[PDB]
């Protein structure tokens, strides 16, 4: 029994710490990723909008 | 009041009782090293079954 409480030990405690780790680092990437996606899609309606004033001229 | 008592005291008894344990460091369980008769472990079984 001793050296099973090391085993789950060692699993639960490289999945939490992963866990919180993965967490953390998929914020900081979706901080600039939303960001620029956010502009692109943005830039595209400008386009659009611009076809729009054209049919409205 | 007396049934109060008995309640309360045996109450006492038993978190004194988990006094007496083992806590791991993470593991939600308690690990004891303890003695046991052996002619009666049946009966012991039976109040774990209980």
């Amino acid at each position: 029994s001793q050296t099973q409480g090391i085993q789950q030990l060692l699993q639960a405690e490289k999945r939490a710490a992963e866990k919180v780790a993965d967490a953390r680092k998929r914020k900081a990437r979706r901080l600039k990723q939303a960001k620029e996606e956010a502009q692109m899609e943005v830039e595209q309606y400008r386009r659009e909008r611009e076809q729009e004033f054209q049919s409205k001229q | 009041i007396r049934v109060w008592f008995i309640k309360v005291r045996k109450m006492k008894a038993i978190y004194h009782t988990l006094n007496l344990c083992n806590i791991d460091v993470t593991q939600k369980c308690l690990i004891a090293e303890v003695w046991c008769p052996v002619t009666d472990l049946d009966s012991i079984q039976f109040a774990l079954r209980r």
